[PDB]
């Protein structure tokens, strides 16, 4: 996988050139944002169970066919797997947030996921909807202004929202 | 196992080992790490010379042409594996090496030996090696993408309890290897379907006090004895003797015709 | 590509775990280092032409036969000097990447892996590059954390060559 | 794999026929060439490192784009992999020469190599060029009249050239 | 197929090794043997019908119940006698392949592997074939190296059947 | 220990087979070669001192810096000259083993396995030993099969170093 | 494993010495016996099945307790194992004959065999009796003057006898 | 060793508790059975030689492999040992009856006996069979209603059967 730094290095090497002064400055701006990135990873992580269970509850209420007998999330093993997938996706979203690059999410989570669901008969569109609900609760949790040094986290929130949107698109 | 027991038994590092899996779109470093782990496991932690590496099989794995399980099998079938573990070993030593290297455990019963001796006699070396890697036990523990790792120190579904005790005969410590052939320490206990006390890590130690002679060392002699003198109460006996009395004790055991099964420092 | 951030995720992913305080502390460790690393990369980059030419001459001085002996592996002609100057530049450029990345990942991926076979196949002595790397160590002018991290990568390359 | 002898056997078995007198005599003619075959294998093998290294230098001199940053032979791992591939191909050509049949080379080295290189981005045409350079040096080495019982090795040299051509044609 | 040359290469390939002097000696060993093997093949081939007919009759003489008992597995009718001659012809022809190839490869590949299952399924006695193979050993008229190699393959089959 | 006889048994043992004509042919290849191998070994042995001395001098000449430069890895003093002559003697002696054994086994096990790590750790150039081996090839005075086999081992070592 | 040649090499290398002119002559003398050695291996191999089965039949006739119910060779599995062990021992004896060194026999076959039999309750003295029967039939097959270039094989026959004797000693 | 009384005491001391009324009442009931316990011990002891020798004779009759040459009970020394083991086991069974607790039998006799027998090749399953024969004969003797005050000894007879069953289970 890449992180925000090695992404720049890898592109530089293919061209055989040192990082420009503006590329180093840009990475310095990334470093200046490091604490907010760490806080957002910590906040999502601390609430992971709630994020998953609430989004799942919201999804099944919005989409009752999923849990009716014969529905895809019916039976304990299928429900268990569905909850696991939500958590896996959330976990890899935080990985991408931690590293500052989507490569981990794409390579280790999303690659092949659409084909997996198509083969299994998992409704990918319902997965994307559950990812949207997780996205919503996660960003509210990250933006919660209480109990934390005050500042502007809009950039990190946008970056996180992108990773969620990436996940939702990969399945839907 | 937990720290309290693992520390005494010298298996803390085994307990904290994490299965290594080759993921989709792995980096070059991750493939390198996997190749290293396979060599350490399948070759029993020998120092591996660069001349002994499977250049081609490494390339194919790195190219995602073959799975981790294919690469494990390439190494197991290689001339390196043969020279290390087969050509200079008796068959039963070879078989327990295959169980350690490929399944990460010790043999459970004599019939496992019999099965694999028959298979070697029938289909030769390749058929013998493939039996381990193609087995249900291999596929369900490691599949195609996880490097094999030692399992004998953990409770496995459908194991025999004696698998745990026997693990200490084939796993001798982190800084050890299966390099010198030799005989199996398991022969008798497999053949007779019994177990042997575990003397590993610091469990071999016994108290000295003032009774351990001039060097303050005790030696533990495990013997099989019969009544061919005073009455013999057990067919299996242990003696703790100091260095100074060790020659006398051997001579006593020898004169009685009893068999020494193991001796070690205590 | 070994770096603190990728290693943290790799470890956690192998365990199927969310990132915890342990991985958070790694990130803080990265942050504490990153600005000094970026400063070192700029300093090395701005002086690259001088460090490379100076290092190459240090090799030529220490091993004069490299400039006097005919052969594809030696630098007695302009072709060899250009090859030699290029190679030293690779080491320096890739070292600046390690400072950006915060680890040896770039040296491992781009340079170290396979260097033994290359030097053996083309009959290049690793001692030449050790001398070149030693020159850079003594002439990059860094201090503090930038010096310490930068020397670790130059030392890391030297230990790989010896 | 087949050797020169078992190639004829397998064909004969497929027809359920004994080898003809013509076929046995052909095989006897091959036997007469055996010493030359062995010498040619020995000579190539004794010079394998030089054949590879000189062929590679000549290839990177003609095709400098391969060894510039971002080029396919750039970075140590790729350069080392490239040199390995050259030695592998030469190795399998000596196997084919030794057996007197192309199957070992084709079954193990060449079959699928084109497709593998395409997926990797390895320039198959440049590989073919390198194979050509190894072929030219290898054939000169076999033909060196010095230090060997003089004779006509034209037949064995033509066979060896054919094996190099198979290898070259299989990558590009 | 298992022959001196392919086994040499197979071993060398598994080690990722160029052929060395050990393999060259194997090739020389093959050359020493080849002409005698080719001569044995021609001699067996020329007398194939006589050998096959003689061998088939030898079996009938030693096991007279085979030509007297009704059953799919016996040669009491023209059908079985033709099966039997064919089978003995197979043994003979494949043995000539072994002499051409210089090893048991052809016997292993085409006849021996699976022969246990065939004989069990179709209730064919392997003692019948042993007798046919012995007849051939006694009547092929070879001498010297040709005889030694031919008999080794005939005995190899005989040992496989018992 | 790659050798024609051990290879034949190793293969047969791996397959769980008695020795067959394939292995017998391997033994014949060995027998065809053995006397020449022993003769070469005798000739190299008797000339051991002159070959080693000559080879070391040929290296010192081709690489004069090795006699002029201080350092544990060079032959400026008597210590280094001793080590160097000792090493070249090892190469020669083990090559005689290969001629006796009939294969590279002795070079593989005693010398080549791990040589890369030694030369890198102690900063010894393979090109030095390549020259030594080239000299021995040019001056052992052997002919015929003894020449061919002995050179194959000398070239095997050379290729292993480059 | 060692063969007759590498046995001497290994000893010489441990002493850092070239082989002495005496050692080379002794090996040259070994070479001169090569054809007899090959013939003895071929002869024993060609009669392997007869040798094993005849010795096994004689053993059981001499020692009926082995095949009575409860006997160690009673039941098809144990009888099959018994025949296998006889064949194994014969096979490694031929290996040792072929290599001219006992290392293969000792390392692969005999090392720990006594302990295996004692552990399992296999009567090692009976195995030794069986080996003795195989040895006698083997040596007669080797020494048969019919259909072979006449000569003195007494040395090879003695060496082979030594391997059978070592096997018989080891099992009991 | 423990007896019926000290067994209860040891458990109570570990709990730091006085024995309860019910436990004391249970022991009182044990005391009421005392004379019948004493009689059973005396009856087995008085017939010990017959019990052992009859069981041994019956055992060897049903398992003749034990006393055939090579059998585990063949030769005077091993026959003597075997008879001694039967006597030993019977004796400790009577000890356990006398004390009303199995600890003497388990600690002094059965512990390690399986291990001894496997190590020395004694057929434990045959020892078990002999023990079962001794069980049947002893119980007959204990239950004989002649020449004794009539009463119900079923509880002591059940306890004795438990001790024999333990002995038989321990050797196999
Ligand atoms: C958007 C994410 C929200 C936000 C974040 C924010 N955080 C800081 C500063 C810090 N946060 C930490 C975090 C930790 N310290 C620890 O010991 C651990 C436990 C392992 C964690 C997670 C730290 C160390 C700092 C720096 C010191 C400080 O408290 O200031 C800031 C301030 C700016 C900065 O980049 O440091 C901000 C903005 N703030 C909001 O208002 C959002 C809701
Ligand atoms: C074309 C290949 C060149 C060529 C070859 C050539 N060789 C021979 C004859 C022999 N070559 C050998 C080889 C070896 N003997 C050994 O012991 C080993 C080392 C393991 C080797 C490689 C042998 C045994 C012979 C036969 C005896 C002899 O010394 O000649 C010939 C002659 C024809 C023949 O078939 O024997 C030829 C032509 N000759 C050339 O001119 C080409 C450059
Ligand atoms: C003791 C073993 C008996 C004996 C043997 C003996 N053999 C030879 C000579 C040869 N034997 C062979 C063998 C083979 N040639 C082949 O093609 C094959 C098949 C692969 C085999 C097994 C060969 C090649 C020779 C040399 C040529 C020849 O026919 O003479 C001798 C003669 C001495 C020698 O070393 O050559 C002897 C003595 N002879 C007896 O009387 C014993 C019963
Ligand atoms: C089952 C075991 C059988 C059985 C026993 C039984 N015995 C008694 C009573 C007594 N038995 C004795 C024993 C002895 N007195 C001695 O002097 C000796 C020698 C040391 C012995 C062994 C005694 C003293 C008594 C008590 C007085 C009496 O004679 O009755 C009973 C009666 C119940 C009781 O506990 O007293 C019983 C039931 N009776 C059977 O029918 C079983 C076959
Ligand atoms: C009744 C004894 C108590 C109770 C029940 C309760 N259950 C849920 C929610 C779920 N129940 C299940 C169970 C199953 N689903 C299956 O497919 C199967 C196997 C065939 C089982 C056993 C599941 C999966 C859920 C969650 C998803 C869903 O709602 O369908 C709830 C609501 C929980 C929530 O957060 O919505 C409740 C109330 N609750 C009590 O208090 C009763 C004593
Ligand atoms: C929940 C919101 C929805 C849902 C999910 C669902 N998924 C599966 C099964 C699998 N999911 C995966 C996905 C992954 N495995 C991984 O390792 C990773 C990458 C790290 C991912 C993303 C896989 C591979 C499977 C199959 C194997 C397995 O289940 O472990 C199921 C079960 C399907 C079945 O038939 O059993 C379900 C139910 N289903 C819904 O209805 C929701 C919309
Ligand atoms: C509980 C009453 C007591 C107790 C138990 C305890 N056991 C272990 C560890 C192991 N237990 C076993 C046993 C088995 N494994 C099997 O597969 C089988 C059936 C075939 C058996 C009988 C094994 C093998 C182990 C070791 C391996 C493993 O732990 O998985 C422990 C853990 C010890 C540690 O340090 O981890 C414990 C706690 N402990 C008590 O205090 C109770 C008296
Ligand atoms: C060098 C100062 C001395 C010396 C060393 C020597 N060691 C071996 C072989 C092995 N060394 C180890 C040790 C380790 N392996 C590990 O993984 C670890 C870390 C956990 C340690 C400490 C092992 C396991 C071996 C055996 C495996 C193998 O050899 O590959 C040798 C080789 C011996 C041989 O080839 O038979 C040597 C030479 N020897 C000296 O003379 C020095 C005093
Ligand atoms: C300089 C210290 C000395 C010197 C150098 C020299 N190098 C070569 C050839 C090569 N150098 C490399 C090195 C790299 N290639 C890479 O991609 C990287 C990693 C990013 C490195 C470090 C390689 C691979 C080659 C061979 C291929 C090529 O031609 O580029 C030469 C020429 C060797 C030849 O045979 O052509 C020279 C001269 N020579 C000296 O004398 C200096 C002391
Ligand atoms: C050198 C002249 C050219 C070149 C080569 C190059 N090849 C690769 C990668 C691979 N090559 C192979 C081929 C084989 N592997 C084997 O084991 C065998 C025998 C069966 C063959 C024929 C494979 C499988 C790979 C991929 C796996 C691996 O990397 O080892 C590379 C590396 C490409 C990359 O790392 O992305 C290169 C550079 N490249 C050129 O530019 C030359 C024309
Ligand atoms: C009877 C239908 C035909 C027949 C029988 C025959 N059998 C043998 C020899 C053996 N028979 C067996 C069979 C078994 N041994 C076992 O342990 C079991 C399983 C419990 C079986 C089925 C064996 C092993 C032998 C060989 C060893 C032995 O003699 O015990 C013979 C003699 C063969 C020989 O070479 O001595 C014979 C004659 N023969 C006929 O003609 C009948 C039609
Ligand atoms: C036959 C003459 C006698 C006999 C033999 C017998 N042996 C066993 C069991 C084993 N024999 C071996 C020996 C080897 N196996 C190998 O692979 C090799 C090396 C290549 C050797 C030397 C082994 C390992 C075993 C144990 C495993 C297995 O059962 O296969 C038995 C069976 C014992 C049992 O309890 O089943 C027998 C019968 N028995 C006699 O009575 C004859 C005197
Ligand atoms: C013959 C002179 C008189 C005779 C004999 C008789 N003996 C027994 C029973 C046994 N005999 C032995 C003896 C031995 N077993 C050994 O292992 C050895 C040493 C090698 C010897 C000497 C034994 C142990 C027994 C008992 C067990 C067994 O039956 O094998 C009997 C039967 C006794 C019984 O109760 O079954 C008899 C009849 N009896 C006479 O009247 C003869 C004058
Ligand atoms: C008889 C039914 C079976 C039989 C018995 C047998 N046992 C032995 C040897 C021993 N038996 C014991 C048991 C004990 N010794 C004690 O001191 C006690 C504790 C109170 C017990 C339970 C022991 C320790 C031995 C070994 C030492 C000794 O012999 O005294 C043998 C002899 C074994 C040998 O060959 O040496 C025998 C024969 N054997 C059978 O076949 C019957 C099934």
């Amino acid at each position: 996988m890449f992180d925000v730094f090695t992404r720049v290095v890898s592109q530089a090497d293919a061209r055989g050139e040192y990082l420009s002064g503006s590329q180093l400055d840009a990475l310095s701006a990334t470093v200046a944002e490091g604490n907010k990135r760490i806080d957002s990873v910590n906040r999502i992580t601390g609430n992971a169970s709630a994020i998953v269970s609430n989004a799942a509850r919201a999804l099944f209420a919005e989409q009752p066919q999923l849990i009716q007998p014969g529905g895809n999330a019916y039976t304990s093993r299928r429900m268990a797997a569905c909850l696991r997938d939500m958590e896996i996706i959330l976990r890899y979203v935080t990985y991408a947030t931690f590293t500052g690059d989507a490569s981990v999410l794409e390579d280790r989570c999303l690659n092949g996921l659409r084909e997996t669901y198509v083969a299994l008969g998992v409704p990918g569109a319902s997965v994307a909807a559950g990812v949207q609900k997780m996205k919503e609760a996660a960003l509210d949790i990250v933006n919660d202004p209480n109990g934390i040094t005050r500042g502007d986290c809009s950039a990190i929130v946008a970056e996180i929202a992108g990773y969620f949107d990436r996940a939702a698109a990969a399945v839907a | 196992t937990s720290l309290v027991s693992a520390q005494r038994l010298g298996i803390v590092a085994v307990d904290e080992a994490i299965p290594l899996e080759l993921r989709s779109r792995s980096t070059e470093e991750e493939v390198d790490a996997v190749i290293l782990a396979v060599y350490r496991q399948v070759l029993g932690n020998d120092h591996l010379m660069s001349q002994e590496r499977l250049t081609s099989a490494e390339s194919l794995l790195r190219g995602r042409e073959i799975s981790v399980r294919d690469f494990v099998r390439a190494v197991a079938l290689s001339e390196v594996y043969r020279q290390k573990f087969f050509h200079s070993n008796p068959q039963n030593r070879f078989i327990e090496l295959n169980y350690k290297h490929l399944l990460g455990r010790a043999p459970y019963d004599q019939s496992e030996i019999a099965f694999h001796t028959d298979l070697y006699h029938q289909g030769g070396y390749e058929a013998e090696i493939n039996s381990y890697i193609d087995s249900v036990e291999y596929t369900e523990n490691f599949g195609d993408w996880v490097v094999p790792y030692f399992r004998g120190f953990a409770t496995q579904r459908n194991q025999k309890t004696v698998g745990f005790s026997r693990s200490f005969q084939v796993y001798r410590g982190y800084a050890t290897s299966d390099r010198s052939g030799s005989r199996s320490r398991l022969t008798r206990e497999l053949a007779r379907n019994t177990a042997s006390p575990v003397y590993a890590g610091s469990t071999a130690e016994s108290l000295r006090g003032t009774s351990a002679g001039s060097r303050n060392q005790m030696y533990r002699l495990q013997v099989i004895q019969g009544a061919a003198g005073t009455r013999v109460r057990r067919g299996k006996a242990e003696y703790l003797v100091s260095y100074d009395n060790l020659s006398a004790k051997l001579q006593q055991i020898n004169r009685q015709g009893d068999t020494v099964t193991m001796i070690s420092l205590a | 590509m070994k770096t603190p951030l990728t290693e943290a995720v790799s470890t956690a992913d192998s365990q199927g775990r969310f990132l915890s305080s342990t991985e958070l502390q790694i990130a803080f460790g990265r942050l504490r280092q990153a600005n000094a690393g970026l400063q070192a990369a700029k300093a090395l980059t701005d002086n690259a032409q001088s460090l490379v030419n100076g290092a190459a001459q240090a090799v030529y001085n220490k091993f004069p036969y490299t400039t006097q002996t005919q052969g594809n592996n030696f630098a007695a002609d302009q072709r060899g000097k250009d090859k030699c100057a290029r190679d030293i530049g690779y080491y320096l450029r890739i070292v600046t990447y390690c400072l950006v990345a915060g680890g040896t990942g770039p040296l491992d991926e781009y340079l170290i892996a396979g260097i033994d076979e290359i030097n053996r196949t083309f009959d290049l002595s690793p001692s030449w590059y050790v001398e070149a790397l030693k020159y850079i160590k003594a002439n990059h002018g860094l201090s503090g954390d930038a010096r310490d991290e930068a020397n670790s990568y130059l030392d890391y390359a030297i230990n790989a060559l010896s």
